[PDB]
């Protein structure tokens, strides 16, 4: 493969702002043939540039293309409310036609702690011999967040489901659920139940907790 | 629409037209343009086909199948053909060009010689035929009066100074060699082919045809009504290099892929037209 | 307006087999490729093949060996994608992206121009199954003096989509239902939270309703 590794990760800019995403390849993909995506949620891709440098039909100025050798990056020149999605470079050139892992943009609000609420297994799972903990990260920005369970104060990481939502029209701010899911015997096994989760915000947890024998 | 009119001169009158076709799903705009001839003096009635237009070559690189085998196709023939139907009574007078022939460029100048006669010339007043060829021959296919047509087919070739290959090319080491880049270079095997840029342009870009049937109709006739197949294809080669061990070895496949792009146009001889 | 559509979601048992097809709609056919890139659930794209109608050459991705294979058709105007022996893990979406034609093509593809709505291959070893509703609440009862959030919690159905909602549609704002989610189980299971105010708390008890059209249920599951 010629693999392409994108970066930054997310991008957190306000309309007006341009916004530069790169795109590095493990060999040349050649020069000839290089384009660059957008995806919005739920639809398919859009292509903007390709070649390297050259445009799409329909694509407006805004979106610009350049580079050389190992070294590919998309500009946006003056980000408008649309223009928020993922973008994904790739290379056409080469079989297996590799694509980039993708550069999110995002729209940025003031830096936003988590709400942390914590959940022990209802009743009705437990009687189906399932434990699953309940851990809502609620109203906060930015997107990235690190949520650690605890077992009598272990780390515990095997049967965690994670699941973000997309950024909220209103208030901007990004809530995320994380879900552990026990066998009962293995939730009776221990007492103590925590999640605490990480963000820019601070280095300071934030933390919930509950003792499964009260 | 109208069918325009030239006349030379109280002998003749020359009914003139042109019908265009654009096949985008052969990669083909066929163009045919037609001159009705009307010599009072001479018995017959004269059609002069004028077969234009340009086929495109159609050379790819379409797969690879690793880095060690890839494909290439690419246009080893091209045809333009007419014909007549076996019940008709209209026959194929004359065509140009008349012989099989080599030369990079064709070129003649056709004219009306007052006597139902329409001769070719290579060095009084109408038009004249010319194409280029280069890396191919033209064939006369077996022309009768029902059926004439040329196929200009590949000759050989040049390639990077070494050469030349053609079709039937072979070295037992490397094969055949028409477009193989490099003979023993560490590379993909879909980067080690020729560009396009280094071969004959027909291969690219494509051919464009220009020749010219003649078909008489007596006017005294009794069915005017006249149908005629004008088919234009594509033959192309399937073209796959692949490493051996210590070096390249390309191969080639005869007449793979076929284009056939058949049309069929009426010709009013009374009202001396012609329309698909 | 040249433009793709292409086949219906489907659901597969692991070890089968399944074949998305592609119909192109206005404009030409024969000699512009047709690619086939797939996206798992918020995942990045994957290159798997393509194909050149008029040549009917394929171009296949070598990862693949062969599961892979790709074909056109001219009655149809239509490429197809199959891939063999199906797993957990192919459950994607399955876009054919047609190349952008341009004018001295000589290399297979170039540019995926105009794409399909994609197609749902959701593999998994289960039958339509409705979902259960379990509650989500603390055992504090009353704290933080400000407020504090209830939830759902819907599991082990299959297949997509389940839609949940609060007191009958009465309670829109506060609400996070949260995306899908499959299990290594084979089931999704995804949880609906709702926050609401603290002395707003022991006046309204709150039911939240979990729709499932698949396996024709609806469950009101009621928290406090």
């Amino acid at each position: 493969e010629t693999t392409l590794t994108q970066s930054p990760g997310t991008l957190s800019l306000s309309p007006g702002e341009r916004a530069t995403l790169s795109c590095r390849a493990s060999q040349t993909i050649s020069n000839n043939f290089v384009a660059w995506y957008q995806q919005k949620p739920g639809q398919a891709p859009r292509l903007l540039i390709y070649g390297a440098s050259t445009r799409a039909t329909g694509i407006p100025d805004r979106f610009s293309g350049s580079g050389s050798g190992t070294d590919f990056t998309l500009t946006i020149s003056s980000l408008e409310p649309e223009d928020f999605a993922v973008y994904y470079c790739q290379q056409y050139g080469s079989s297996p036609y590799t694509f980039g892992q993708g550069t999110k943009v995002d729209i940025k609000r003031a830096d936003a702690a988590p709400t942390v609420s914590i959940f022990p297994p209802s009743s009705e799972q437990l009687t189906s011999g399932g434990a699953s903990v309940v851990c809502f990260l609620n109203n906060f920005y930015p997107k990235d967040i690190n949520v650690k369970w605890k077992i009598d104060g272990s780390e515990r990481q095997n049967g965690v489901l994670n699941s973000w939502t997309d950024q909220d029209s209103k208030d901007s701010t990004y809530s995320m659920s994380s879900t552990l899911t026990l066998t009962k015997d293995e939730y009776e096994r221990h007492n103590s139940y925590t999640c605490e989760a990480t963000h820019k915000t601070s280095t300071s947890p934030i933390v919930k907790s509950f003792n499964r024998n009260e | 629409i109208k069918t325009g009119t030239t006349d030379i001169g109280s002998n003749t009158t020359v009914k003139t037209g042109d019908l265009v076709t654009y096949d985008k799903e052969n990669g083909m705009l066929k163009k045919v343009f037609y001159s009705f001839i009307d010599d009072k003096n001479h018995n017959k009635k004269l059609l002069v086909i004028r077969t234009k237009g340009t086929i495109a070559g159609q050379y790819r690189v379409y797969s690879e199948e690793g880095a060690n085998k890839s494909g290439l196709a690419w246009p080893s023939a091209f045809k333009v053909q007419l014909q007549l139907p076996d019940n008709e009574v209209a026959q194929i007078s004359d065509y140009y060009p008349r012989n099989s022939i080599d030369t990079k460029e064709y070129m003649s100048t056709l004219t009306y010689g007052f006597n139902g006669n329409v001769t070719g010339d290579d060095t009084s007043i109408g038009h004249t035929l010319k194409y280029v060829q280069p890396d191919f021959k033209t064939i006369l296919e077996s022309p009768t009066d029902k059926k004439v047509g040329w196929k200009v087919i590949f000759n050989n070739m040049v390639n990077q100074n070494w050469g030349p290959y053609d079709r039937d090319s072979w070295n037992p080491v490397y094969g055949n060699q028409l477009f193989m880049k490099t003979r023993n270079g560490s590379m993909k095997a879909a980067d080690n082919f020729l560009d396009p840029n280094k071969a004959s342009s027909l291969l690219s870009s494509g051919f464009s045809p220009d020749f010219a049937t003649v078909i008489t109709m007596d006017r005294k006739a009794s069915k005017q009504q006249t149908n005629i197949d004008v088919i234009y294809e594509r033959v192309r080669d399937d073209y796959q290099l692949h490493w051996t061990s210590t070096n390249w070895k390309g191969t080639n496949t005869k007449d793979k892929w076929t284009d056939r792009s058949s049309e069929r146009y009426k010709i009013d001889w009374e009202k001396e037209e012609m329309t698909n | 307006q040249v433009q793709l559509v292409q086949s219906g979601a489907e659901v597969k048992k692991p070890g089968s087999s399944v074949k998305v097809s592609c119909k192109t709609s206005g404009g030409t056919f024969n000699n512009v490729a047709i690619n086939w890139v797939r996206q798992a659930p918020g995942q990045g794209l994957e290159w798997m093949g393509g194909i050149i109608p008029g040549l009917d050459t394929p171009n296949y991705a070598q990862k693949f060996q062969g599961r892979v294979t790709i074909t056109a058709d001219k009655s149809t105007t239509s490429t197809y994608l199959e891939l063999s022996s199906l797993r957990s893990d192919d459950t994607a979406v399955y876009y054919c992206a047609r190349e952008m034609e341009v004018s001295g093509r000589w290399r297979p593809t170039e540019a995926f121009e105009i794409w399909g709505q994609g197609t749902m291959v959701t593999v998994s070893s289960a039958s339509t199954k409705g979902p259960s509703v379990f509650p989500l609440a603390p055992c504090s009862r009353s704290t933080s003096e400000s407020t504090a959030a209830l939830g759902c919690l819907v599991k082990d159905y299959f297949p997509e989509p389940v839609t949940v909602s609060w007191n009958s549609g009465a309670l829109t704002s506060g609400v996070h239902t949260f995306p899908a989610v499959l299990q290594s189980s084979g089931l999704y299971s995804l949880s609906s939270v709702v926050t609401v105010p603290s002395s707003n708390f022991g006046t309204q008890t709150y039911t939240c309703n979990v729709d499932h059209k698949p396996s024709n249920t609806k469950v009101d599951k009621t928290v406090e």
